[PDB]
């Protein structure tokens, strides 16, 4: 239904909404054209209506026309009823949530109830029409007719301003609407009120033909200006066609009534739906040899909506309200629980957690509390406008200026934000204060002619938009000077992404409007096959395959990722309901235990076990490792991790300690102490650990200019106009740099063919066919690595040493076998948590929530960290107080050891150093620290960035784990 | 069968009553009776009384798998 | 199994098991027969052992032993894991969560562990024979022999006394038992070591009889003395059937392995099991048309049983452990959790509520703590002896004699109490006390030569009772003087009830073993016809039907009754596990709609609907009412009602108070303060109104004997041997009174047939052949009642008035046409909620968990009682002050208002007087004031009381709500 915009496709039909004026507070003003039976006149036109005029003949007999054109029906669902005889209350109480009360002797209604919280209600004149509108309990919209029946001005009761301003002529039709952002369009009808062309304030116009006669005329060749939007439309006794400008001819086949039966495609897809002579319906089946049953009990309601292999849902329905039972597929099941009018109430969740509602007076949610913590509440005023909201502590306080628009929000840590407008809305500005006399990440906005923005201000930079009067974006200026061009096909689909260099991205579509090939800066190609279902069934890359499987139930089942040698042998096995806990492939096997409660309660990664406990209401505690160690987890208010034990009595418990807004200040144990403080903003000034002392000092366009470290250090960085390193000010080892500002060295050493660099530093790269670098040759050392058909490394030689790194069904490193030993990991999700490399496991303790390493249990010992604010470690001390590891990393990564007890191999972010190749691996990719980008491409082609190869604009602000 | 030996709690309990019947035929009268014992089933009542019962004292007694919650359903 | 004798019906062998000791702590001694395999001596005689007995062959190969006789198992669910090779530690760790630890080298069975509470320690010689048996860390049990490896004294370790006396002879076999009780018996063997004839310490003998030859013999012809159990066996190999003393013939068919197959009843209902040669049933066949389906999982679990037509319970268990949970087919859930050293923890019940246990370092229980109180402490000593334990906060203390017994327990109002027993258990007296030096309800019982009792002294009478020397209660003997006797015919089954008057009840047995027929006193039959599976479908009284009719799934939905006419045609709609929520009947249609949870929100009876709100924790509050009437519900500590609040701004809220012991004592809600004052055994002696007093004093029975009202008013009574009334005087009208001794009067007045009276003071009334009275001639009145199937007056004319009396599905009144007008009631289950005579709707509210009535609301106005301790509204008095409603009863209780003004029709407990009939209903009978008896016979034939007729015995300090 509704291919076209204003096109119905039930008959020949014309449906043309549209929102003229949208309040904030949630009012809306639409008005629908209902081509069908336009002989008539409601004074706002032949054929016009305004949604807000419901008249009924008689006490209830007929009309009750809708805004588009007991007593109980079941066919359409209404308990239309009469209350008393002294005035009529109709209360139709439609199946769709609604309810019009009408009353007589005035020809009107109120309590147009569409929701729980929405109200509306109107005061009519003398006559029959309506004057004043109010929302809830003030005035909102005020009419002005021309006294002649139509209207001509709608003001807000509030401020003298013009909102909606009609025109018309001699003809009695609107030409023109004028709405509250100051657009303004025009129309033509012909001889028979039916229009034929729709002006847009833009200049797109879209004409309009009527091949019938009368009133049940019909409408074909619905076209576009510049041939854009041809639409050629067929109606065949009950059956309907509909083609657009790329020769794609959908077919319809519905019954007498109107329901929908037969959707073909023109590309084999087709649907079907059963009936069950009473407006219900019974049996969907899809182009697949999957079908769904539907299952009714009394007053309907949808009880089953069995599916086919597979489980059912069991809605469950107490009464005429909303739903209060759900059975999910897998087993778990939860409830809800309603009164006599709404105002939900305590409901449990899925697994184990509940939560209590509170509502005040006047029916608003005042309180949402969650077990141990997570509770939300609201504070209003008298008027209905929000004052104060707290989510987990933070209780901002929301200030007005005697409007509909929030000027000024108040945090409990002395910044202040304050917002500012115009006459119209798109707010304009908005800038944060602080305690002092100080301003800081100010933006500013810009409004073209029409309703867009066509430039965004930033302390780093302005960036502009360019529009083609359809509000597309084709062009974008970035603050560097460079632009991006976009280039639109009919329809209006992205076809090619040509940049200010020269090199763009071609892409494709088939007839179904699906990308199939994108073509790529170097000049890649692939297919992006699909089934008759929708999803992906084969990569096709112009190398490789992977060929993707499913189970006929929506979930991967089988990988056959392999460019003929090399394969891969994924497989996986879901349930009914996902949780396949079945990561098997032909180097590893990870399977994972449930409890009886939906909670995870054993993970076995092929040999080793870890397992972990929950509690009642649901958090992680006493989660046990293996070789006899157990740890304990202790929560505070608002759930929050808060104490940290060790199974062993002479280890101490770890304890932190949040500040107001929420964030990890303090951490201490026994005698380290890390203490961090942010001056409001969201950024680290500085780092105290109980013995030294880090400070960082900004610059004007908020990066990070100076760096002073107590232990006799104070390093400087100047960057460019976007962001990237230029230059680095040590105590007299002064280094400088030069990119295009794309993310590629343009020094006099280098050498770039498309996107890829060939010679940097005396250093030549040899790349394959894929994308990925194969051949590395230095200063007498020859580098050769091998991929697999999954972009990732398999082995590398040639520098007199060979390794080989297994990999797992999920994609990450678990078995390294070097020249030195058997070197064993054991993951937690997406983050390292042990190490064994033959003399005893490692195991690694981070914060909370984040990558940031903070302690090493090993030896039967632990050993804390000294990390900055990029989360990178480089002090390493021991229970005593000692200094046990040391480093500093200069400009990339490049470690300078020199003292070294314990062998440290964390990194930035999750890597690891490698001793054989020096490179890191956060989850996917290879980081090269000497060169300072990736040797390899991502997945992700065009959604993750300009260059393929790019890591980070600065690696001083900016951090990028778990690969790409 | 019902060769076992009665102690006293089993006969302090057929003592006070009225039925002057044993157990297992009082279990079989009050079974063909459901034509008027039937109730509202679904919802406990706050009467503390149900329909098979009847004459009872006003005097209070307070005479003294134990500790913990029977589950509804157990093999 | 154990169809007479707990010999087996698999096969021929004899299994008899005989308890020796029964200790209150919980140590049982109970030995086998054991007939097979009976040629070894364990130190008992051939085939005799004491459950104490678990040897193993070898070290750890599957070897066990009992009385009863890692490498998991399939079939027993045992695993037997090694610990140490030093000293072996089998820990057999059965199914049923036993525990045994074999000793090696040592032959010792320590920790025997039946459950979490139930312990077990042994203690050997230097030889392979025990001495000592505790059972937990106390000394219970001391064995000795007699130079011959025979335990001959067994002793309790704490007192020198002869408990157990094991006498053999010069056979190798024991002849005598001599148990704690005293009771010895008497046994004989034949020469192959088989036992033949086996004597009971009362007198009865048993004769046993042998049909093969050797130790695999097939015990038949197991008869008693006088030809009491004529059992007869017969096996066809792998069938076997029993035939009893009355021609009761069952089949059961095993197989090869054991297990059981059919099982066909000698009436014809037949049952089957299938299994899947694993161990574990599959398949349940039922007599009628339905079947049961298992459905089994890893380690078996029976993780679903599936009944046709229904649902499915869904047992889990998270690893090894026990039910946590159970989605019974309404479809509420409710967790446990349990630990690794048992010690239950949290767990959910249907609806909200949670339990929270807390124990000690020892494993006994400490804490019970539920929500909204229900919370229970214990308190243990240095023994494993409870001391103090509180439910409610009455804290009752208990206290022990320096032994394993009770010797008194003290509550905290005062009361004392007292045990007495004697050298063996048994209780011989129990006496109560108080603060003051007086005594009260002091016991009294007695023991004849055997171990059962023959007269009970209480303070009312001395009962006598007088056996068969069978334990089958032959004879008892009333206090006054009368006795009913017992007949029994084959099989020990009631057949006559001969009384001390001549008349006599029988009963009726088919070959099931049902009863079906029985005789009334007056000379009345019945039928009592079952089906197939065990339920009544057809009653067949002597003049009407019932014609019961299921639905195939164990509930009733139909009820037919009729005798010709005035059918009733009743109709239910019952859900799968109750919750019928649907009552039609050709007058009333009552209907209910549960919640998500299962509360019950909707009363909807009729045309008018009554609904009520639940908390979070399953309390009730806010119950709205119809004609706009909501009241509201505030709970205290312990879940009690403490304040029951009104909508009407004119209307204070009712509080009430609780005593120490937990009774309702004080309740005032503006101006009205009543009072109560309990003596301590639990009996209302002082009733204060703030303006009013009332008194009782009691005689030496138990008895009220004097009643002083302050309103000019001292009542006395004088009853009878038995408590009916005898003489009874006001203020100085002394009345008299007699009876039979079984409610019947004895005046010169009357005429009883055989148990039913004909005339009264010149009233004669006349009974029909149902049981029921018809008409009734007093002073020139005629009354003609009819009545239908169902035992229900429907129409009672004569004096010039015509009454319609319409009931409902269930047999509550529900419309009354009468001359005067229309009356409608409302109930609430049992109570009466409402009333309404075209004039007002006058709700009623009562005690919080008693019918004793408190408040009317009616006009917007409300109306607070004055009832006694009995519980019937003797006054009525406003908010301000004044008397509205006064009556007074004499003897029985009789219409005396002296101040009309508003209509009051409550009575006693839950009746309704009525104007054109001068009758009571209670729930489903007419009572008659002026008469003391009912006019109709209850539908309990015998298990209700001895009379049909009779109310109480006397109504002063005896109630009897709900109708019968």
């Amino acid at each position: 239904e509704k291919a076209g915009d204003p096109v119905s496709l039930v008959t020949g039909e014309e449906i043309l909404t549209l929102n003229d004026v949208e309040l904030p507070n949630g009012f809306v003003w639409s008005r629908t054209y209902r081509s069908s039976k336009a002989s008539r006149n409601q004074g706002l036109g032949y054929g016009w209506r305004h949604a807000f005029q419901f008249e009924l003949k008689e006490v209830t007999d007929e009309k009750h026309n809708v805004t588009s054109w007991t007593s109980y029906q079941v066919y359409v669902g209404a308990s239309c009823h009469f209350l008393n005889p002294n005035i009529r209350i109709v209360t139709l109480s439609s199946g769709d949530q609604y309810r019009f009360e009408l009353v007589e002797d005035i020809w009107l209604l109120k309590q147009v109830r569409n929701g729980i919280f929405s109200t509306f209600q109107l005061r009519y004149s003398r006559n029959h029409r309506l004057i004043e509108v109010a929302h809830n309990k003030r005035p909102v919209l005020e009419c002005q007719y021309d006294k002649q029946g139509r209207l001509v001005e709608l003001l807000n009761a509030k401020t003298e301003q013009v909102l909606t301003t009609y025109i018309y002529d001699e003809q009695d039709d609107l030409v023109g609407a004028t709405n509250d952002l100051g657009l303004t369009e025009r129309y033509e009808y012909q001889d028979q009120h039916l229009i034929a062309k729709r002006v847009r304030p833009t200049g797109f116009t879209h004409y309009f033909e009527w091949s019938g006669e009368g009133s049940s005329a019909k409408c074909i060749r619905n076209f576009g200006d510049s041939g854009i939007y041809d639409y050629r439309f067929h109606y065949e006794g009950a059956k309907s066609s509909y083609s657009d400008s790329l020769d794609n001819e959908w077919t319809f086949i519905h019954d007498e009534q109107g329901h929908l039966l037969e959707k073909s495609s023109p590309t084999g897809r087709t649907w079907q739906w059963h009936y069950d002579h009473l407006g219900r319906k019974e049996k969907a089946v899809f182009p697949d040899n999957s079908t769904t049953q539907y299952q009714y009990n009394q007053q309907g309601q949808l009880i089953s909506k069995l599916h086919s292999s597979g489980a059912q849902i069991q809605y469950g329905y107490d009464s005429l309200g909303k739903l209060v039972k759900t059975v999910s597929p897998d087993g778990d099941l939860e409830k809800a629980y309603y009164n006599s009018l709404g105002q939900r109430v305590w409901d449990i969740d899925a697994l184990g957690c509940v939560t209590e509602y509170e509502y005040d007076k006047h029916g608003q949610v005042v309180k949402r509390e969650s077990e141990d913590g997570k509770k939300s509440r609201w504070w209003w005023d008298k008027q209905q406008r929000l004052v104060a909201h707290e989510v987990d502590g933070t209780l901002l306080r929301y200030s007005y200026g005697a409007t509909d628009l929030v000027n000024g929000i108040a945090y409990p840590d002395g910044c202040v934000a304050q917002i500012s407008y115009d006459d119209y809305g798109r707010r304009t500005s908005i800038r944060y204060f602080n305690d002092e006399d100080k301003v800081g990440y100010s933006e500013e906005y810009a409004y073209d002619e029409f309703s867009r923005v066509a430039q965004i201000q930033t302390p780093e930079g302005v960036t502009s938009y360019q529009w083609g009067a359809l509000a597309q974006q084709e062009a974008v200026i970035f603050p560097d000077g460079s632009h991006i061009s976009y280039e639109y096909d009919q329809q209006r689909n992205l076809t090619k992404l040509v940049r200010s260099d020269g090199l763009a991205f071609e892409f494709w579509y088939d007839s179904e409007g699906l990308l199939s090939g994108t073509v790529g800066f170097d000049g890649l190609h692939s297919q992006f096959k699909y089934d008759s279902m929708g999803r992906i069934i084969r990569k096709d890359v112009a190398d490789r395959t992977v060929l993707y499987s499913y189970d006929d139930a929506g979930f991967l089942q089988h990988i056959k990722a392999g460019n003929g040698k090399n394969i891969v042998e994924n497989h996986f096995n879901y349930t009914l309901g996902g949780r396949l806990t079945l990561a098997s492939n032909r180097h590893q096997t990870l399977q994972y235990q449930y409890s009886s409660f939906g909670h995870l309660t054993k993970r076995i990664q092929g040999q080793f076990e870890i397992g972990e406990e929950f509690n009642r209401v649901g958090q992680r505690v006493s989660q046990t490792l293996p070789d006899k160690t157990s740890f304990n987890f202790s929560y505070d208010t608002n759930g929050r991790l808060s104490e940290i034990r060790f199974s062993d009595d002479s280890l101490p418990k770890i304890e932190f300690q949040y500040d107001v807004m929420g964030r990890l200040s303090v951490t201490e144990t026994e005698s380290f102490r890390e203490s961090k403080l942010y001056d409001g903003v969201g950024r680290l000034v500085e780092q105290q650990w109980s013995g030294r002392e880090k400070k960082y000092i900004y610059n004007a366009q908020n990066r990070i200019s100076s760096i002073l470290d107590n232990t006799a250090g104070a390093t400087h960085y100047q960057y460019d106009t976007l962001g990237y390193v230029t230059k680095v000010s040590e105590a007299g080892s002064t280094s400088t740099f030069e990119s295009d500002s794309f993310g590629n060295p343009a020094l006099a050493d280098s050498k770039v063919m498309s996107d890829r660099i060939e010679a940097y530093a005396g250093v030549r790269y040899k790349y394959d066919q894929q994308g990925n670098q194969v051949k590395r040759e230095g200063d007498g050392t020859v580098q050769k690595r091998v991929f697999d058909a999954l972009s990732q490394l398999v082995e590398v030689h040639g520098d007199s040493s060979i390794s080989h790194y297994e990999y797992d069904a999920l994609g990450r490193r678990t078995k390294k076998i070097t020249q030195n030993g058997i070197t064993e990991f054991l993951w937690e999700g997406e983050r390292l948590l042990g190490e064994r490399t033959a003399d005893g496991f490692r195991w690694y303790l981070y914060q909370p929530e984040t990558y940031i390493p903070l302690a090493v249990l090993e030896n039967g010992s632990i050993y804390l960290y000294e990390c900055d604010q990029v989360g990178k470690p480089e002090r390493l001390k021991d229970s005593a107080g000692n200094i046990v590891w040391s480093a500093s990393y200069d400009v990339h990564g490049f470690a300078s050891i020199d003292v070294e007890e314990v062998r440290n191999p964390l990194r930035f972010q999750g890597q690891y150093f490698d001793q054989e190749t020096n490179l890191h691996y956060n989850l996917a990719r290879y980081y090269d620290p000497k060169l300072g980008r990736f040797i390899q491409q991502d997945p992700i082609s065009i959604a993750g960035g300009i260059n393929h190869y790019q890591y980070a604009v600065n690696p001083i602000q900016w951090i990028d784990p778990t690969g790409f | 069968c019902e060769e076992g030996l009665k102690r006293l709690q089993q006969m302090l309990a057929e003592y006070q009553a009225q039925s002057d019947v044993p157990q297992e035929v009082c279990d079989q009268i009050l079974e063909a009776a459901k034509e008027s014992s039937v109730g509202e089933d679904g919802v406990r009542s706050q009467v503390k009384i149900r329909k098979p019962n009847g004459k009872n004292n006003i005097r209070y007694e307070y005479d003294l798998i134990t500790f913990y919650r029977h589950i509804n359903y157990s093999d």
